[PDB]
């Protein structure tokens, strides 16, 4: 793995391809990352805006703490709300969120891998010293949807007309221009890619699509209420059958395109298999069982947390044990569960060192965790799940790896796509189910009264993992509401100990080729599917 | 040779770059490879740091010009120092930028008013652009909506590469877009008309998909042309049985809350 003799700092901000504003800050020695710091830098402040309003609207407020994970947050207020309610949840409710969020799921993943992602590892005009039918042949083993030398010529055409153009638009300054040690794959592999990268473009649209067809629209659904959902028309066969046509389709593209790049690129990166790693993760669990919604176990995968590796050991998800320190974080006070949180701003300096972040620093029981694809397929495989632990133990077959590379950027990149896979494949399950279920079941919605008083909080375990609202009310308005994101998460800063935030733990020990150049920096934090929106909030 | 557009991000969620993403009149691979030069767009570009910046200089110093299409608010509480990018607050950044473009487009109900982190109270101090940067001159274009349609960003943008005629309302805004009222627009208006209300979520009138003023809809305050053009070819929020919350209003935030009641 290519590494220079660097020994000082190194800065990237911004750290692009992710949502919202981030900062990262690292030093090096002998081209070795020894220390890193996470510096979220906007904040907005949604917690507080919401306090004194109703709690039938903190849904719509929340739902715009993020539009990438689009619905998400809608969706883990409403639940939150549902618990300080506690009356039943109709089951076509549970079947049309779930159908809903597993098609979040593979419009957020693909876009992530192709349009966030992979311009950190393919190589774009590499791409046009390609053999485009070298490129075919290369595209057609690794998939059954096939390509033609002519379309792979006709792609690179219209890039060489880009490039040559000298307006590169997105591509401008990539850190592979001119050559870069650090970019391994070769010039067929890099053509295939960016074809797809370009396809993917359109296809992610019609992924989307088909969120739209139950929730009313994407970006920012509006079908969701305390007591169920509000699409009377879900329950008709056109509906479904739209719904159910753009699912067949979103899933090919995923099954078809996605995977296989995302296996060709491991193939070419296995070094990547022993950088950025952690040791410890927490996963929420997702999608409720019909009548499930108050029981996390009820879950298709379910809660988990898992210390040192020990993924045969899974351990329960106790929901009393999360704190958030703001030691390092710009925040007055200490660290506090979130039904007693607090948002006082306390902002020193840009560039500080001790206090360095609008990010929270939460811990599980005192422990730093990793959450995401990535800590939910490893407790799932350490709860033997049925699709989940094969699916996982072909990948390493398939990249000839140990299991010690799942705990590393390789890895995480890799559980993200498997997280994918496995979602698009059940849907199709419960898509029958639900159908199954409105023969003689046609109610979507009960109607239920806000409680004076009242506590609950919502959890999800999203595209980036275990998402918590926590809400008290009080005079039948919101007392206190706090939001603890994924991206809070995996992006804080250091705790009250001094210990690192996952992120911040996985940059020690990357090797630096070029300090100018940082692809190695992007390549992990870019594996954590960042959003500082989310996580800031 | 392609037109140059600069696209900022402020105090935002990135629902207005993800609307983009969901355009198809045209695709986003032909806009950025065809029509535009997106030539800055933290989102999606390669660059990052140093680089970014270069880039951002480079467009911004460029010689034909550049479209500066500016999402979320500017926090201007405790010394514009809610938000930071590469070192420098973001309204610093927005008032070196924005006066040296041809041309603003606001895009998203944060850009255009303030937005969601404007909403009371206000922590940051957050303000809409032409708010912001009245005294520089500035005068963008209002495309809100929280998100906006993407075929009123892009429609908004194309009109003006097209040297067309963008006639504006009082708050800035398209009229070719939201000249009309989301009621007016409404399918389910024969029933308002009517008399014809849903009293709750679980009842036969919102089954048979009678009008939603009664459960909050803010349709007959609201303009954006939803129900007409629908999102992503294929729905809307009414559609969907759930009340319109006014979200291409200034304000809507605290103008149109509580949302399930009128
Ligand atoms: S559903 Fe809303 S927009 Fe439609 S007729 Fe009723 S009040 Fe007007
Ligand atoms: S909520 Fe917004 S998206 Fe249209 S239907 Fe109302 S203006
Ligand atoms: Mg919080
Ligand atoms: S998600
Ligand atoms: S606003």
């Amino acid at each position: 793995t290519p590494r220079s003799n660097y020994t000082g700092p190194i800065v990237v901000d911004p750290l692009t391809r992710i949502e919202g504003h981030l900062r990262i800050e690292v030093e090096v020695e002998g081209g070795v990352i020894k220390e890193a710091r996470s510096c979220a830098t906007l904040f907005r402040g949604i917690e507080t805006i919401l306090k004194g309003r109703d709690p039938r609207d903190a849904q719509h407020f929340t739902q715009r703490t993020c539009g990438v994970c689009t619905y998400t947050h809608a969706l883990a207020s409403t639940r939150c709300l549902e618990d300080a309610i506690n009356k039943p949840i109709p089951a076509n409710a549970t079947y049309i969120r779930n159908l809903v969020l597993g098609n979040q799921f593979m419009h957020d993943h693909l876009v992530h891998f192709y349009h966030l992602h992979a311009l950190d590892f393919v190589d774009v005009t590499s791409a046009l010293l390609a053999d485009p039918a070298k490129a075919a042949k290369l595209a057609n083993s690794i998939s059954p949807r096939k390509a033609t030398t002519e379309e792979f010529a006709a792609v690179q055409a219209k890039l060489k007309t880009f490039v040559a153009s000298g307006q590169l638009g997105p591509f401008t300054n990539a850190y592979f221009l001119g050559g870069h040690e650090g970019y391994y794959m070769d010039p067929e592999a890099n053509l295939v890619c960016t074809a797809h990268y370009l396809q993917a473009l359109r296809a992610q649209v019609e992924v989307a699509k088909g969120m739209a067809v139950f929730g009313a629209k994407n970006p920012h659904t509006q079908f969701t209420v305390a007591g169920g959902v509000t699409c009377y028309e879900a329950l008709t066969p056109e509906r479904i059958k739209q719904f159910r046509e753009l699912y067949v389709k979103a899933r090919a593209f995923i099954e078809e395109v996605y995977i296989p790049d995302l296996l060709l690129v491991a193939s070419y990166y296995k070094d990547w298999g022993k950088i950025g790693g952690t040791n410890n993760f927490m996963a929420f669990g997702e999608f409720p069982a019909p009548g499930g919604e108050r029981d996390l176990n009820s879950r298709w995968y379910k809660p988990g947390v898992i210390y040192d590796r020990k993924v045969g050991s899974v351990q329960p998800f106790d929901p009393s044990k999360i704190e958030e320190h703001v030691r390092h974080s710009w925040y007055e006070g200490k660290a506090r569960a979130p039904f007693e949180g607090e948002t006082n701003p306390h902002f020193t300096f840009m560039g500080d060192t001790d206090k360095y972040s609008w990010n929270k620093a939460p811990r599980y029981d005192g422990h730093a965790v990793e959450t995401g694809p990535l800590a939910q397929m490893l407790v799932a495989y350490g709860h033997n799940h049925k699709t989940i632990k094969p699916t996982i133990d072909a990948v390493l077959g398939k990249l000839n790896l140990g299991p010690e590379a799942l705990f590393s950027t390789l890895g995480r990149t890799a559980a993200r796509g498997i997280q994918t896979l496995v979602i698009a494949q059940q849907m199709e399950n419960w898509l029958n189910e639900y159908e199954n279920n409105i023969v003689k079941d046609k109610q979507i919605v009960e109607d239920y009264a806000v409680p004076t008083s009242a506590r609950g909080v919502g959890f999800a375990d999203v595209s980036r993992g275990g998402l918590s609202h926590w809400m008290t009310i009080e005079d039948g308005k919101i007392d206190n509401f706090q939001l603890v994101v994924p991206t809070t998460w995996n992006l804080g800063p250091r705790d009250d100990k001094g210990v690192p935030s996952a992120a911040e733990a996985a940059l020690v020990g990357t090797p630096v080729a070029d300090p100018k150049r940082p692809v190695e920096i992007l390549r992990t934090i870019h594996s954590f599917d960042p959003c500082i929106a989310c996580s800031t909030h | 040779s392609r037109p140059s557009v600069v696209y900022l991000h402020a105090a935002e969620c990135t629902g207005c770059s993800e609307a983009l993403l969901r355009t198809y009149q045209p695709f986003i691979d032909t806009l950025i490879l065809d029509t535009i030069s997106l030539d800055y767009h933290e989102t999606i570009m390669a660059a990052a740091g140093e680089a970014a910046e270069e880039a951002l200089q480079a467009a911004v110093n460029g010689p034909d010009g550049f479209i500066c299409l500016v999402e979320g608010a500017i926090p201007t509480g405790m010394d514009n120092k809610y938000g930071y990018i590469a070192g420098h607050t973001m309204y610093d950044i927005c008032k070196n930028i924005l006066p040296k473009a041809k041309a603003v487009v606001s895009i998203g109900t944060c850009a255009c008013y303030g937005g969601i982190q404007a909403a009371k109270p206000n922590p940051t101090a957050a303000k809409g652009i032409n708010d912001c940067y009245a005294d520089l001159g500035v005068k963008a274009i209002n495309v809100p909506g929280c998100p906006p349609n993407p075929l009123n960003m892009v429609g908004t943008l194309v009109a003006f590469l097209k040297g067309q005629k963008i006639e504006l309302d009082e708050v800035g805004r398209p009229v070719m877009f939201f000249g009309q009222s989301v009621h007016d627009l409404c399918e389910r208006r024969k029933h308002f008309d009517a008399g014809e209300f849903a009293p709750s979520f679980n009842s036969e009138e919102a089954r048979k998909g009678w009008c939603l003023y009664d459960v909050g809809c803010k349709g007959p305050e609201t303009y954006n042309n939803c129900p007409k053009v629908l999102f992503n070819e294929t729905n809307w929020p009414v559609a969907a049985g759930h009340p319109c919350i006014g979200c291409s209003e200034p304000n809507f935030w605290d103008d149109m809350t509580p949302f399930y009641q009128n």
